[PDB]
């Protein structure tokens, strides 16, 4: 919530929408906020970023993904 | 007359702006947008700036090489087979942008609407 963090994903449409996530969420549940916004079934979804996958049971974070609030990481589904 | 002019333009209340162009003028004060990436959509005219070139000194978000987006300034652009490319700096730092690399946040699309909001 207050601490949350801004993310953009590219679609395989090629929109980019953003999301606001926290340190904590697990790419899991990324993809739950992707389907609440977006309308993709998770079982769609590949995330990576910066050409490397990200698994189901770690967080951005779990990736050192997340910097301050002036850098924002574009996720890519594949 | 707005069509097939190159935008930059929202599709949500608070969202960022992304490059495009119009490719019509449609019902209800909408315009059909297909942007850069390929995502096309109808967009309300008040979500659309009119600006192509961004102008220098103009602050944006950047795609940087390292997936990235952050705030930069416009310091430059160069046109090259047909492409357009920004020279944006962040930190200090001058890098080339894709057209397409470079957006605008809520903020930074607001600062731009009354030299070149659409209506």
């Amino acid at each position: 919530g207050p601490g949350s963090m801004l993310i953009f994903v590219k679609t395989l449409t090629g929109k980019t929408i953003t999301l606001e996530v926290e340190p904590s969420d697990t790419i899991e549940n990324v993809k739950a906020k992707i389907q609440d916004k977006e309308g993709i079934p998770p079982d769609q979804q590949r995330l990576a970023f910066a050409g490397k996958s990200l698994e189901d049971g770690r967080t951005l974070s779990d990736y050192n993904i997340l910097k301050d609030s002036k850098r924002h990481p574009l996720l890519r589904l594949r | 007359s707005f069509v097939g002019l190159r935008v930059v333009a929202k599709w949500s209340s608070n969202g960022y702006f992304y490059s495009g162009k119009i490719t019509r003028d449609v019902g209800a004060g909408k315009y059909k947008l297909l942007f850069d990436d390929g995502y096309e959509c109808d967009v309300l005219g008040k979500d659309i700036l009119l600006c192509d070139p961004i102008p220098l000194d103009t602050e944006v978000t950047a795609l940087s090489e390292d997936e990235y987006f952050s705030a930069g300034v416009v310091k430059g652009h160069r046109k090259e087979s047909g492409e357009l490319y920004y020279s944006i700096e962040k930190e200090g730092q001058r890098k080339w942008y894709k057209r397409m690399a470079v957006i605008l946040s809520l903020e930074q699309g607001n600062r731009l609407r009354e030299q070149y909001g659409l209506g």
